[PDB]
């Protein structure tokens, strides 16, 4: 009959990171209206392929991140450990996928200098990518912490809140992908 | 009974209150003559391993027999060396705690009274109690 | 009978504190570290104001350079707002909020300590820009982006200013996670969301506003560092940009302004029923005034943008006049709770009456500046610099010292002195109305802010000297307050009494001074808005419920 | 007027105004009680002052 | 847990109203289009009070009235154990040093001192997270 | 970018951390 | 009258004189209410704790629901009689007219105010200069407005802008480098100049209806520019409409303000401001 | 660090003259204010070893008592009295545990 403090304090904090992407969307939408006479990518072209497959991986990561956190509530430490290696390797496929999208757009197109679009594309998808790399570090710091105690309910409740951060990263990237690829 | 503002809590901690201008402890000596009396007591009870305690109160009964009841209120009445002063009566009296008898209290306690009676007359009370505890602790050794 | 040591121990032993400052999660100690390590910055920021006031005394560049001046009010506005005024919010929160609810600690104790040290290292990075050859941030504390480029402000030091406000800007976000989830989760059994003091509501509401303001700043400053260290056309003036920053700074800017004001309304609501012997008048209405300020503060960001071309002026006009209504409700609840009670002017009460006198002129000139044609004359003048000291030196000086003098014999167990504390008040309110009252006249006649020299053909000399006469009275006034604390930290009148101010009205006055390491040896039966007035006074419980509601 | 009437009074009035208020407020017979003279029948209380060192 | 979730839903019903009014009025009265930089920060500050606000509804429907909600609850009602609190830790002084030395490196733009600062952040967050889960040394 | 000053930084935080950190893994704490 | 308006200069345009009429709406609103709240805080200094009501705590009243409704609407109607006058007055301002009768570019560059003249058409229809060369503008590959009667104003010349004192005047407000500010304090009005105002969704320009006084007035910069922000003083001159026709005809042949203001027997340097010694050396 | 002040001046942006004067003034000051803070760090570690013998290992768990009274549930590291206070141990130069997981209260994660 108690409201689970450490699961409260994350969602109070995960409301702050949405405001971190309120000052990163506002850089995009004001470099789109007051600067875009034509379409905002003038010398660059965004391929939906290599962008629509890597965003179906984060959708299928938050499925596997939630099917691992169901094994935390039951008590399976090994059910938690299996699906957070499925979630970790698929999140690492996203950073390796999104990192290859940058190489396709730097040595062929625009970078952070040179274009006003390349400075709002590489910061909106840049500080999101640091929230994925910082989210994959929490899948190392949680699975290496299941190896040190008897998998208490405090070991499971910290697996709730690392899952809450990964659903937030997935939801923000839906809000990115459906803005900087489909509302071009 | 209880005073006007105190209240008895769930356990026996009497939680007191004081009106916003007035103080909490009304010791009638100046503040820099209580600080000098602490490190007379605290360093006197540290160098000599006794416990020096100072009593200032009315000994309305017989003087030599009332101060044994004061000695039991010290938290360890074995190493306790109590100095009782009656400012109404000229009734300074040292009460050792029946364990410092082996060490040197018998050559210090008549020296602890005369060095605190010469500082009461033509003087105030806190001059003597400072100049007793730092005198009768040099005579006491662990 | 009842053997006690004569005077309490002045300092501790040798080294009872130095490792207790490194490994601590005690919120009462972290609050005393916020309070001490912000008056370091109230002096570093303050000595810059006395160097920014002697150049303006005699009309000419007397001893400073021109660019040495412009990096003074920059590091005076930054240090006095973001390095003093925002952590003293979470100083009085860590001392008091886990006491005012029946809680042992804050929700996350190692984020309480980590929020202190992100401040103390985030602050000395930004004012560590004085070591640089070009000096620290030459632009304003607002840092408008054509001026904040890599070629208009080329030196580093303006780069440490950006990364001094994201380290400490992360400190307040992690400090506001504690102050919500302590209030939400850790109340006493019997304490409900109401019957909880107004100061805990103010720390609750502004912790919501910290999570709205401070991420939007941190997101804007990382876009300003990509504009400088990398080459990025965010904030570039041909892309929006020079009004992107105007809508990103001030969306942080006025919500951070109201997390400076509202928690020290809570100190002020705490003090008036203690010294006027009767409750907080309109208790629930002050709760619905704090919320409606905290909602309307976020939607008024562009009343700081009236002169810069085109914003939607009638939107941010009317929404800005709507903060005058709840802030005006909080005054009539403050005279109302001061009204019929007998009134003792002790030093916490004395500083809260000086709060009500200075903040009134700070709010009267605020709605003056809210109307845009009245703002079209004075919007970057010294009428503004008068405005945010009558509104700011009231909540952050007259209402922190109201709170320092009110919870000093609860944090240390020593009464801070009152004859020396009345000397410290009357040096301030005599001094403060000498300094900034003439800026209303001098700023409305043509003296714009952020100037170093003002040309003796102008008629500004005989009023800039009146402020400089007054400003050193504010510099002298710190001397009988530092001497008050330094003497009464270790000496000074002991409090063997769990409530030194008589009528405590909160759970912090139902415990010892100082409290134990987990704040409570007992808890009273919490069944009203004020527990320690129904405790300590059982002969009033049949009168709190009856003789209310006129 | 000149650089003497300002700087000789910018630093002068905050010391005169500090000297006026120090004479008013620092001589007001504070709440600490007076010293106990010996010609006084000791109406205060019993007082026990045990040290807490051992 | 009714009037902790109501505290945020009142804030949502204003911000989601102040974001619609501002994006409509700048669509028809500002000198250009919809003023994007301020209407984004109001459409996403009703996302702050909606993630947080509509989460405490699910901790108001799942959870019964705990004694921090009951009107006249005696003090011997929640007399159990609160939970774990770190009694002392020298890790928060090290994470703040580590994040500051990753922010001096982003201020002076030293990429070797960013990366050395980020590596200090992880080992000091690996310290603070793993701290109360180690077990003895197995020799 | 070269010289004996980055040699000293890359010795203490790479070479001697991985020499103490191995010694703390092999040896015990008593 | 003069004391109730806390130091405002008397406006010379009829739009600025409407501000000073509204600024003494401090009397009706601020100093009226600001004496009521002082009249209650200093009224509770006759309510001390005297030694008769010492064992009697007061009535302990906390909720008076008629009072938080009367003393909410009364602060609400005062800001409901405002947001009427401060909407009418800013609608009297922000006003444009397709016969501007002189158009003056101000082009606030880094630290010394390069003015300039564009098209001008009096109500008599007699002068009609209309000079702003687009061929000079095409040498930059922009937003700046270049012209041929520009007033440069170097670091010791302190640029004097000359405009007639019975006509409508338009100020196109551009900036080369940083956001500066354009403030003649006698025009009780101020607008910040931006780098690209039409790219920042700004309004870029304002107009005064007329000038009602002759003479010469100070102009300063307000929003912060950098190092020599205190040195950006310009200085308008409101000459007669007949002396203004003789100003440009001496200037169109090509002279400077030290010579063009001398031919209309007026002091050529700035008389209400002067160059700084701290910048020239 | 004063022999590499041609690199502190260039990369950390301070000065070439100010780095010698923080090396000249600091050569007297900084060995004198590290003597103070380490003589007072060392004794303040000694008092941390005596709050774990006299009271016990500070376990985190609070347990509000039925009359208020937040407590901390120390683990005594020794024998007990018939009253709830522990007997004080003696210091012996050996490192004392401060955390309860290091006393084997964590357990095994399941092999
Ligand atoms: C290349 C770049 C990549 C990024 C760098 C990689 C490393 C970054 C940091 C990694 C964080 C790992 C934490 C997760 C480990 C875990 O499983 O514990 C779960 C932990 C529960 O632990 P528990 O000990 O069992 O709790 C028991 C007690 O209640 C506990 O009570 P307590 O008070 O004793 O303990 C406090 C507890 C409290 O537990 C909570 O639930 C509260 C959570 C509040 C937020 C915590 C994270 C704060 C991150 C700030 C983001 C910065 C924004 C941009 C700058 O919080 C923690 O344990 C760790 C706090 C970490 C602070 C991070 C310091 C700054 C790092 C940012 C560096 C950015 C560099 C930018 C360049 C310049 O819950 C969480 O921490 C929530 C998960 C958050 C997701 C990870 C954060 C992502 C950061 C984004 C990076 C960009
Ligand atoms: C990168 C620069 C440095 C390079 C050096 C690398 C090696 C240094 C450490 C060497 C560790 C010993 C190696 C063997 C131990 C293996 C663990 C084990 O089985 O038993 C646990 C072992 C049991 O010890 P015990 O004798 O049984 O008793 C301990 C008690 O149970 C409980 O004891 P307790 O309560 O007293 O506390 C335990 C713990 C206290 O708890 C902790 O603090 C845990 C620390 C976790 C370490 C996290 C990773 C370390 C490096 C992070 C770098 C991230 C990348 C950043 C790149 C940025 C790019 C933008 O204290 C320690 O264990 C001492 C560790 C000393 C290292 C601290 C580092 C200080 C400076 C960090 C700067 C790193 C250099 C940066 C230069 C620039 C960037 C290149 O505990 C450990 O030693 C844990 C060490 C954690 C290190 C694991 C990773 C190995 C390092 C190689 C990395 C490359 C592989 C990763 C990629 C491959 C992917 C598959
Ligand atoms: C035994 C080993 C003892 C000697 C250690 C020899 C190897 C050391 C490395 C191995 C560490 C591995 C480890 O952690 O094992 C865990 C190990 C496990 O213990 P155990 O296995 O159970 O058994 C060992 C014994 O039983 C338990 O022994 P214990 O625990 O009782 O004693 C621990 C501690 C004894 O405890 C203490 O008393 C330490 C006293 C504090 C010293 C630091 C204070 C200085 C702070 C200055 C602040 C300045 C501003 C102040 C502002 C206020 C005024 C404005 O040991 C020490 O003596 C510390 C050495 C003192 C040197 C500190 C350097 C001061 C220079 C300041 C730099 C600034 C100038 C830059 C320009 O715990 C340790 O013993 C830790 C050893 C101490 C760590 C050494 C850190 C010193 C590093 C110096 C260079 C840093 C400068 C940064 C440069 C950047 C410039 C900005
Ligand atoms: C520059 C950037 C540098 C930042 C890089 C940091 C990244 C993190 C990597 C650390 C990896 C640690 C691996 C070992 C882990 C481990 O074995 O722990 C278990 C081990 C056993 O724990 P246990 O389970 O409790 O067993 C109980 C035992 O009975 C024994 O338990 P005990 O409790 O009785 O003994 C505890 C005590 C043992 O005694 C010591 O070891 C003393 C060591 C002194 C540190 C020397 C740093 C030099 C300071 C320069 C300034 O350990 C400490 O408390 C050390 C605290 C370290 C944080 C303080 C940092 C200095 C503050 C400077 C800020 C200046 C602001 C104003 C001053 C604030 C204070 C008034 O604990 C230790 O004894 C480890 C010793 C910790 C030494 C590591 C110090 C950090 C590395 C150097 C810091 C560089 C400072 C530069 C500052 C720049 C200017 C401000
Ligand atoms: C402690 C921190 C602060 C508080 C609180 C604060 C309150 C207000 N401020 Fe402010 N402020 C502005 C408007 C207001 C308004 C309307 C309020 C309100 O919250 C004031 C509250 C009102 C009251 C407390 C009075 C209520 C009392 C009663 C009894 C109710 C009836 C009385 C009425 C209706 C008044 C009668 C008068 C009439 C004219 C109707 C504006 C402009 O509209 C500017 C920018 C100027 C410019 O152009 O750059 C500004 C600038 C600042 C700056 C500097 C930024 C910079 O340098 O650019 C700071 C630090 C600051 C702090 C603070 N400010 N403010
Ligand atoms: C809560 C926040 C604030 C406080 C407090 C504050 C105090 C003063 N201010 Fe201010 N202020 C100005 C005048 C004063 C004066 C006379 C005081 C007074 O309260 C003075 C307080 C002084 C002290 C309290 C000094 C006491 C210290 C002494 C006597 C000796 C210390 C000794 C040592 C060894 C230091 C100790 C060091 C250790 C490490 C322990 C002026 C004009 O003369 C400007 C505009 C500049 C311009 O032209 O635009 C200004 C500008 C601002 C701005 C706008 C910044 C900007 O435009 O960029 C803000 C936000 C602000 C806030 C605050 N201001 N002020
Ligand atoms: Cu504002
Ligand atoms: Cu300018
Ligand atoms: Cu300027």
């Amino acid at each position: 009959n108690r409201p689970n403090m450490v699961s409260v304090g994350t969602i109070v904090w995960l409301s702050s990171e949405l405001m971190f992407f309120a000052g990163l969307f506002a850089m995009y939408f004001t470099a789109r209206a007051q600067a875009g006479g034509a379409w905002p990518p003038e010398p660059t072209e965004l391929n939906l392929a290599l962008a629509v497959p890597v965003t179906l991986v984060l959708i299928a990561s938050s499925f596997t991140c939630q099917m691992g956190v169901f094994a935390a509530e039951r008590g399976d430490v090994f059910g938690l450990r299996r699906w957070y290696v499925i979630t970790f390797l698929m999140g690492l496929f996203f950073v390796l996928g999104q990192g290859y999208e940058y190489i396709h757009l730097v040595e062929h197109g625009t970078t952070i200098p040179g274009s006003a679009y390349g400075s709002v594309f590489y910061l909106a998808t840049g500080f999101h990518g640091l929230h994925v790399i910082g989210g994959l570090v929490a899948f190392v710091l949680l699975l290496a912490r299941t190896k040190m105690s008897k998998f208490t309910p405090a070991q499971a409740t910290a697996a709730i809140v690392v899952s809450y951060y990964w659903h937030f990263v997935d939801i923000v990237w839906i809000a990115l992908f459906a803005t900087i690829y489909f509302v071009r | 009974d209880l005073p006007y503002g105190s209240a008895l809590t769930s356990s026996g901690r009497i939680s007191a209150v004081t009106e916003p201008g007035e103080l909490s402890v009304h010791y009638p000596f100046p503040t820099m003559d209580l600080v000098v009396l602490d490190d007379a007591l605290k360093y006197g009870s540290r160098a000599a391993k006794a416990r020096f305690a100072v009593y200032i109160g009315p000994l309305g009964a017989d003087t030599a027999a009332t101060a044994r009841e004061i000695l039991a209120n010290v938290p360890t009445p074995e190493n306790a060396v109590l100095l009782a002063v009656s400012p109404d009566q000229r009734a300074i009296e040292v009460v050792y705690g029946a364990d410092v008898k082996g060490r040197g209290i018998e050559s210090a306690a008549p020296l602890g009274v005369s060095a605190a009676a010469a500082s009461f007359k033509e003087g105030n009370l806190i001059d003597g109690l400072i100049s007793a505890v730092r005198v009768m602790s040099a005579g006491v050794s662990p | 009978l009842l053997a006690r040591r004569p005077f309490p121990q002045r300092l501790g032993p040798r080294w009872t504190l130095l490792y207790k400052l490194v490994t601590t999660t005690d919120h009462k100690l972290i609050g005393m570290m916020y309070v001490v390590a912000c008056f370091i910055f109230f002096f570093i920021g303050g000595l810059m104001a006395l160097l920014l006031r002697t150049e303006l005394a005699v009309p000419g560049l007397q001893f400073l350079s021109n660019e040495q001046y412009n990096q003074l009010f920059t590091m005076h506005g930054t240090v006095m707002l973001l390095f003093y005024a925002t952590p003293i919010v979470f100083g009085f929160a860590n001392l008091v909020v886990p006491l005012q609810i029946g809680a042992p600690d804050v929700a996350f104790p190692r984020l309480n300590a980590l929020s202190f040290w992100l401040f103390l290292f985030g602050a000395s990075i930004a004012l560590g820009g004085f070591l640089a050859p070009g000096g620290p941030a030459d632009f304003g504390w607002t840092a408008y982006t054509p001026l904040s480029n890599a070629m208009h402000s080329p030196g580093a030091g303006g780069d440490l200013w950006i990364f001094g406000l994201i380290v400490g800007g992360l400190g307040t976000i992690l400090g506001a996670v504690n102050m919500i989830t302590t209030v939400v989760c850790m109340r006493a059994p019997g304490m409900i969301m109401f019957r909880m003091p107004i100061f805990t509501w103010n720390i609750l509401v502004t912790s919501v506003i910290v999570l709205v303001a401070f991420p939007l700043l941190t997101s804007a400053l990382f876009g300003l560092a990509a504009d400088r260290n990398l080459g990025a056309h965010v904030f570039d003036p041909a892309n929006g940009g020079t009004m992107l920053w105007e809508h990103l700074f001030w969306f942080f800017g006025h919500p951070e302004v109201y997390i400076i004001a509202l928690p020290f309304f809570g100190i002020v609501t705490e003090i008036f029923p203690v010294f006027s012997r009767k409750p907080v008048f309109g208790y629930t209405t002050l709760v619905y005034a704090t919320i409606s300020i905290g909602a309307l503060s976020i939607a008024v960001w562009a009343h700081h943008l009236y002169a810069t071309g085109a914003v939607l002026l009638p939107f941010f006009s009317f929404m800005t006049f709507m903060i005058a209504v709840p802030t005006g409700i909080k005054f009539v609840n403050w005279i109302g709770t001061m009204w019929k009670g007998q009134l003792t002017f002790e030093t916490p009460m004395l500083f809260s009456v000086g709060f009500l006198v200075t903040f009134l002129l700070g709010g009267l000139t605020g709605v003056i500046l809210a109307s845009p044609p009245l703002d079209f004359h004075v919007t970057d003048s010294y009428f503004v610099v008068a405005h945010f000291h009558y509104v700011l030196f009231g909540t952050i000086v007259f209402a922190t010292y109201a709170g320092v003098y009110f919870w000093f014999p609860k944090m240390t167990g020593r009464l801070l002195d009152d004859r020396l504390g009345k000397l410290h008040f009357w040096l301030t309110l005599i001094g403060f109305h000498t300094t900034f009252l003439v800026h209303h006249w001098l700023g409305a006649e043509g003296m714009p802010r952020r100037y170093a020299d003002y040309l003796p053909t102008d008629g500004f000399t005989t009023l800039n000297i009146v402020s400089t006469i007054g400003s050193f009275i504010l510099g002298v006034s710190m001397l009988p307050f530092v001497w008050n604390v330094f003497k009464s930290w270790r000496y000074g009148e002991p409090v063997t009494v769990d409530d030194p101010w008589g009528y405590g009205n909160s759970l912090e006055w139902a415990t010892s001074c100082p409290p134990p390491r987990h704040n409570f040896t007992e808890l009273p039966r919490i069944r009203s808005e004020r527990p320690a007035f129904e405790l300590h006074y059982p002969h009033m419980i049949e009168r709190l419920r009856a003789e209310s509601h006129p | 007027m000149s650089t003497a009437l300002t700087h000789g009074l910018i630093g002068g009035v905050p010391l005169v105004l500090f000297a006026v208020l120090a004479l008013i407020f620092l001589t007001r017979k504070g709440p600490h009680p007076d010293t106990y003279k010996m010609s006084d029948p000791w109406t205060h209380a019993p007082i026990l002052w045990a040290a807490e060192e051992p | 847990m009714h009037i902790e979730a109501r505290l945020f839903e009142i804030l949502t019903a204003f911000f989601a109203l102040a974001a619609v009014v501002y994006a409509v009025l700048t669509a028809m009265f500002a000198t250009g289009g919809v003023e994007w930089a301020g209407t984004t920060a109001l459409v996403l500050t009703t996302g702050l009070t909606l993630i947080t606000g509509t989460f405490f509804r699910f901790v108001a429907r799942r959870l019964d009235t705990r004694p921090e909600d009951y009107e006249d609850a005696e003090i011997s009602d929640g007399a159990g154990e609160l939970g774990f609190f770190a009694p002392h830790s020298w890790w928060p002084i090290l994470i703040s040093l580590s994040f500051s030395t990753a922010a001096v490196g982003a201020a002076l733009w030293l990429p070797w001192l960013i990366a050395a600062g980020v590596a200090f952040v992880i080992t000091s967050v690996c310290g603070l997270v793993f701290e109360y889960y180690w077990g003895p040394e197995k020799h | 970018g070269f010289g004996p000053a980055p040699e000293g930084m890359a010795m203490w935080i790479i070479g001697m951390v991985a020499a103490i950190g191995v010694a703390m893994w092999i040896g015990s704490r008593a | 009258s003069d004391a109730l308006a806390l130091g405002w200069p008397t406006g010379i345009t009829p739009e600025a004189k409407l501000n000073r009429e509204l600024w003494i709406g401090s009397v009706i609103a601020s100093f009226a209410v600001g004496a009521i709240v002082w009249g209650l805080i200093f009224w509770t200094s006759a309510f001390h704790r005297k030694k008769a009501t010492d064992t009697e705590l007061p009535r302990q009243f906390g909720y008076n629901m008629p009072l938080e409704l009367t003393l909410t609407v009364i602060p609400f109607l005062i800001i409901s009689v405002l947001f009427y006058f401060t909407v009418v007055v800013q609608e009297r301002m922000m006003h444009k007219d397709p016969n501007p009768e002189v158009v003056i570019d101000v082009t606030a560059f880094q630290w010394n105010w390069k003015f300039g003249y564009q098209k001008i058409a009096f109500a008599d229809g007699s002068f009609d200069y209309d000079g702003a060369d687009p061929e000079r503008k095409e040498a930059m590959t922009t937003y700046l407005n270049f012209d041929k009667i520009e007033t440069l104003g170097t670091s010791s010349e302190i640029p004097v802008l000359v405009l007639p004192a019975g006509k409508r005047i338009e100020f196109v407000l551009n900036s080369a480098d940083v956001i500066h500010g354009f403030w003649v304090p006698e025009f009780l009005f101020k607008r910040d100049v931006l780098p690209e105002p039409k790219a920042n969704n700004s309004d870029n320009v304002f107009q005064v209806s007329e000038i009602q006084q002759t003479g010469a007035f100070v102009g300063r910069c307000t929003e912060m520019c950098g190092t020599f922000h205190a040195m950006m003083n310009f200085e308008v001159r409101v000459v007669e409409p007949n002396d203004f026709k003789a100003y440009i005809d001496q200037r169109n042949a090509g002279k400077t303000n030290a010579e063009a203001l001398a031919a209309i027997n007026q002091p050529p340097l700035a008389i209400t401001t002067e160059p700084f010694e701290s910048r020239r050396g | 660090f004063a022999c590499m002040n041609d690199i502190i001046a260039l990369k950390f942006h301070i000065s070439l003259n100010a780095t010698t004067w923080i090396g000249r003034i600091g050569m007297v000051v900084l060995p004198a204010i590290v003597y103070f803070v380490a003589y007072r760090w060392a004794i303040s570690l000694q008092r941390s070893d005596r709050e774990v013998l006299e009271h016990g290992v500070e376990t985190g768990i609070i347990k509000r008592l039925p009359h208020g009274a937040y407590v901390e549930l120390h683990q005594p590291l020794g024998p007990v009295d018939e009253h709830g206070h522990p007997i004080p141990l003696e210091y012996a130069g050996a490192p004392l545990p401060k955390r309860m997981n290091k006393l084997g209260s964590g357990g095994a994660p399941g092999t």
